[PDB]
């Protein structure tokens, strides 16, 4: 699964 | 959404209707949207969510894989927490609980202000945020072994153009600089960031290719 | 509408107003417009609803058409919920009441605010969706047998004309991607997914045709 | 306006200003700006009212129209109700009274929230829309009797013509279907509204002619 | 008179 | 009758 | 402004601010130019009126000419209300703390807000009022003696000129449509409007020359 | 004095 | 900003933040600038005024004379009031505490709210604003003895540039109409504002030349 | 944020949501944006500040750099305050805590509106400021050295482009106009510079060179 | 110095 | 380390 893209917190 | 005032429900609003529809037209599936997403959905009951989506004009494609996520979720949230209605009681929400399908939104706010709290906004929140992850990673339209620095390209445009597209392609934080950046630099970058040695942070990296 | 301070009436807003003319305006009747719509007037009263439609400058035929629906939605509450003054007393709604044409504000928000409450608000947002449900129908340019994948179409694009032709349709839930979305894609397409066998997803699909 | 805190005045809003003479500017004296006016003075004082109506700039041949209106109505208030100071009580108010010319907002204010209250905005406001009803008839451009099919013309757009003509001049509930529409309408449309016989509903009819 | 311009209600 | 445009919830 | 919480100072807003210099920008001392004043002032003190004349740009002409008004207004309070300090006690307000000159926002919130209330934004509010009053007039761009109907100009459009300029110049209610509206109305109008006789309604002239 | 531009109230 | 609840901290809005920095781009150092200002820094702290200031782009040569302008007012207050820490008391501000430098939000709102009040945000305000009074003075591009009528020039128009430049170079009360503004006017209406004698209101000499 | 109600939680804002958003989309890296966001993020909580960033979709080297920074200083809290769970108490937050990667909304909150607070978002923004302070410093386009006055310039645009780079380049406040200003300004302002002699204000050096 | 460009109050 | 752009306080 993808890891997301809240790169920060 | 559900508001402190005792915690208690609160119509969404113009603005907050307005600016998704915006940013959903003006951006896309690019990976910003999300974290706006979730912002404008702070306190969201599940009615809120799905007005949200429902209220999106285009992208029905992307908008039914986004179903299919739910669907895939809601299911699993079954199998994992299976229900066994008393008067006047508070029921256990299912999988289309949880995705506003089955529930109403008195049942929705119940469940949010109880003591305990069951979080129903916050966990169909989860879901689409999975849905939109994937989404976001399909209509991505560069593989990162693609975006490779120009002749002439300033390293800081090439480097811009590097981390927007790892962001929307999503890999683990493992595989998400030392190898793939320097790699895919022009000759005479290569050559310089070659020189820096190993650990060279990106600052550092920056000034020397500046 | 009716907000909590206890439950109080509180004039409909200039930005409400204003956001619902702009997108009938703007989307016509697209679908979306419906969700939007149901948004906008959460917690209105019947005299709110009948303001949202009343400020609306065009399409005509269509509000005559929603008028229409309204009368026979009324009939038909009239005829499952027949009524036989007591002084100070709260009478019981007919149907023209729930629409706001023989009611007063004072009696619609009696009706809201009581113990249990007669929700006509909600009620008469049910009669005014059904009618707008016909209108989107009715007003829809094409046949989902006529969205067809064109020779040079990416599947995505495809994809989204096909769920957008879909929504506008709305056809039953049964009859609404394993069946027609495979037989009107393009001929190398085709080929692809009839390959991938049955109980393929959307997106192994999309994968597959991108 | 008077808002619920009990009942206070609250100074009218430049959103609500704005808007008001934003319509105006742009819909001139077409029927919809009627409900919109009706909705943006919701709890107005009569101060209120006079502020909106002064804040218009153009137009004002139906402004002047309206001041006719307006004193009619304030006549006969006071042949219907007329008047025979005690020190601190609360006066009867005369035609010009509840038209802010004679009476102070505090006056106003007094009637309003007054138990049993006397509501000096909704009479005002009814005289307002009377004259404001008489100028949407004035101006509208068009007979309904002129009002015909063209050859190449969509029924739809014949349909949203015909009613929207029909909506600015204001005929009576029994004259505002089954003879004009039918009669105004093309040879081969017409061919086929006679085919479908009596009763035939507008969405029944829209569809054969569709 | 016109018979005013509110279709509904 | 149309199933309604409410593909969520 | 001061505003019911009891009544206590607010800042006066970002929107009002706006909204004040976009109509002097916009429409300069049209007429309506002053309703919107009295309207974006509701409530105001000495302090809020200055802010108000303050940001204002362009036309020092203007504002020039409401200062000498002002202090006009001023110089008559005072031979009108002289005045004869008491620690800790409110003292009486002169012409020159009414307009804001020589007074602290805590006394003009001192006044305005005592039992019984000394009103200095609203007189403040009635001497400005006068001064744009002379501005509108010395600024109207034609006299109501030159407002004459061209000879293919429908009547409506003559009539809104006339009334246009009839309210700019600010004639008595008594000078101030059964002489020189007709006088001035081309030949064929005039004939007509002369065969309907003495009394005629505004609305029944635009009836009989449309 | 002008009689000022209130035409209503 | 502190406002009342007693009084307590708010934080700056986005609308007051966008208001002034659009303010600056438009309208420069034209002198209507300080009164906005002024109006959208009510009730500010040290720190509001600071972020006003701070968040300008442009003008960096104004700011700089601001910051020396605010450096010499605080040099003068510690010269008027020096200061000879106690647990838990409130100490005395220095002209650098007033600035918002070496003050904390908490100290600045201990200070404001204090019985009695120490104004602190007001004081500095009065220094910010001499500093921009010197500004719109250095950068005011007309010297008032340059402003003459021209030939074909309006009265009308010569005398809103007139008073245009008064206002931005600030002379005193004394020194700023009986004088410069005859002897600056064409040769026609000179001799027209000399025959109207002395004492003439300015509303008399733009009646005379009009 | 955290607001007053008692310090309760609400909801970060679209309007600032947007404004942030837009900010960046027009200003890039240019100094002011740092100020706009620490006004824009007051009473941010960790979850709040990290919404703001990751909202952003352009300048990805920049973000990525950021993130090394908070990085950095998220390491240097935990070597400087290192921690030691008790049923339903409080724990000691971690460098992640704060830049809200390991911690909770509710825990967020708890510290934040202890007694004492442990202030959270206020130590998070300090952390983001530093690293956006480094990216300013690294995007400023001229180095001070290289800004001249120009032969035709006037000395006030000439001020504008010298303190605009130097605040970008961030020297220290003592490197931080006595030298630089005067070596690089034209021949002719030059030598009436250096003839006002020692110790000069900028604002007789821009009047010297007016 | 300057007297200021507050014309009103 | 840079000094940071908040030239007011």
């Amino acid at each position: 699964s993808p890891s997301g893209v809240f790169t920060f917190g | 959404p559900i508001v402190q005032n005792q915690m208690v429900h609160q119509c969404i609003s113009p603005r907050t209707l307005n600016a998704w529809v915006k940013v959903v037209e003006e951006k896309a599936f690019s990976p910003e949207v999300i974290p706006m997403f979730s912002a404008l959905s702070c306190g969201a009951t599940p009615q809120d969510l799905n007005t949200m989506l429902n209220t999106v004009g285009g992208h029905q494609a992307a908008m039914q894989m986004l179903k299919e996520t739910i669907n895939e979720e809601a299911a699993e949230w079954d199998r994992l927490h299976p229900v066994h209605i008393a008067p006047g009681q508070m029921r256990e929400p299912r999988g289309s609980d949880i995705a506003g399908t089955t529930s109403t939104l008195q049942e929705q706010i119940g469940w949010m202000t109880h003591n305990p709290p069951i979080p129903v906004g916050e966990i169909y929140k989860r879901w689409i945020i999975l849905g939109l992850n994937k989404i976001v990673r399909m209509y991505s339209p560069t593989s990162i072994l693609d975006i490779r620095q120009g002749p002439k390209e300033p390293f800081r445009d090439y480097v811009d153009r590097f981390y927007k597209t790892l962001r929307a392609e999503q890999a683990s934080q493992e595989v998400k600089t030392e190898t793939l950046l320097v790699q895919n630099a022009n000759p005479d970058c290569k050559t310089i960031l070659k020189a820096l040695g190993p650990g060279a942070t990106l600052e550092e990296m920056m000034t020397a290719c500046q």
